[PDB]
């Protein structure tokens, strides 16, 4: 709402950053701007070119907009923001190995899928209610680390999450900060 | 003569990586010690001040991060706070609402503060607290801190302790990983 501009916002990051290159940076930390940073500007971001980390976390960020002009883009972390729908994520889709995007208002998991190589997605305090949205996250073939504590759907279980999250999905080695345990697997066994 | 040269220089590698890990350890007991140390103290001095302030209740927060509990976003219910007697303005996203009134009344409390899991990158929680490291030495130096309540202070060394923590932690695994490799190519040389 005339808030925070991207460019704006950008200028003094690459400022206070004082890198000679708006796009030389493999971590470009636009992270906790003041007023927070509303809606991400594609154009502004394609800029970005040898970014592999892209901490826009814990701004007013409502809608998740160009993946497009992103090459390198390995971790990308948008977290404790106003967004709803995991969308517009197809051409980072080759190269997004980690969508770190805890405390969103993330209700649904419709358009994770496009996300082929993603390893590490944690989505804690969000409003995954139902573990149907599981079904449609077990097609991930490389998702190793998951995080769904604080969800509104772990609270309505009535059982050990660690437990309980073990046995939805077989693929994930870590689940809330856990190791993947022979005693956990087990208890995991003994729940189904 | 040759493994016996390349047994060298890895063994070389092995005694930096060791000091290495040496200089995190000490830095990381250190820091989990004084949180410790603390025990129900400060705690009980916490439960006490039931309708505590505006300096304080962020020193609530940078622990409330640590929980990952019903932590509050974007910058509503947020105005300014005065600093000691310099009347400074500054834009923060302000304490819980009714995070703290949950937190409290949970007898637990010191169990969820006593007991923290090792190896934890939290690296949800820390691109959250990034903000909060930029603005450190303003609120959250021991200064300001000590001077708003004793309790607060090391609630203050509380939450930072277990930053330095994990940070030291984060510095173990990668460069004692890099020393266990080199160790182990060490010991392929000299059976060669």
């Amino acid at each position: 709402s005339k808030g925070t501009t991207c460019q704006k916002a950008i200028v003094n990051w690459e400022a206070a950053n004082p890198g000679k290159n708006p796009s030389e940076a493999e971590e470009i930390k636009l992270i906790f701007q003041i007023p927070p940073i509303e809606k991400m500007d594609g154009p502004v971001l394609n800029t970005l070119t040898k970014c592999k980390k892209l901490s826009l976390s814990s701004n007013s960020i409502d809608k998740m907009i160009s993946l497009n002009m992103l090459r390198n883009l390995e971790i990308l972390s948008l977290s404790r923001n106003v967004i709803k729908k995991i969308s517009g994520l197809e051409d980072i889709g080759g190269t997004l190995r980690q969508l770190w995007l805890s405390y969103n208002f993330i209700e649904k998991l419709d358009g994770l899928n496009n996300c082929s190589v993603l390893q590490t997605l944690y989505i804690g305090n969000n409003r995954i209610k139902n573990w149907e949205e599981l079904d449609k996250l077990k097609d991930l073939p490389e998702l190793e680390n998951v995080l769904f504590y604080g969800n509104p759907i772990y609270e309505q279980v009535k059982e050990d999450p660690k437990l309980i999250v073990l046995k939805k999905l077989p693929t994930l080695k870590n689940v809330d900060g856990y190791i993947i345990d022979d005693s956990v697997l087990e208890k995991v066994k003994q729940i189904a | 003569k040759q493994c016996e040269i390349q047994a060298e220089q890895i063994s070389k590698e092995k005694e930096e990586a060791e000091r290495e890990l040496e200089a995190a350890l000490p830095a990381l007991r250190r820091a989990q010690e004084a949180v410790d140390s603390i025990e129900s103290k400060d705690i009980v001095e916490l439960k006490a001040n039931k309708k505590p302030l505006d300096i304080i209740k962020y020193i609530m927060d940078a622990v409330l991060v640590f929980f990952k509990a019903r932590l509050i976003p974007i910058q509503i219910e947020e105005r300014v706070f005065n600093k000691k007697e310099g009347k400074a303005v500054l834009f923060l996203k302000e304490s819980y609402d009714e995070s703290g009134i949950q937190t409290l009344g949970d007898m637990n409390f010191m169990k969820k503060l006593k007991e923290f899991e090792k190896d934890s990158i939290n690296e949800e929680t820390i691109e959250l607290l990034e903000p909060y490291l930029n603005q450190s030495e303003d609120w959250f130096n021991d200064t300001f801190a000590t001077k708003a309540s004793k309790a607060a202070a090391g609630i203050l060394k509380w939450a930072f302790a277990i930053y330095e923590y994990h940070q030291k932690s984060k510095i173990v695994k990668p460069k004692r990983i890099q020393v266990a490799i080199a160790e182990g190519r060490q010991a392929i040389a000299l059976k060669e």
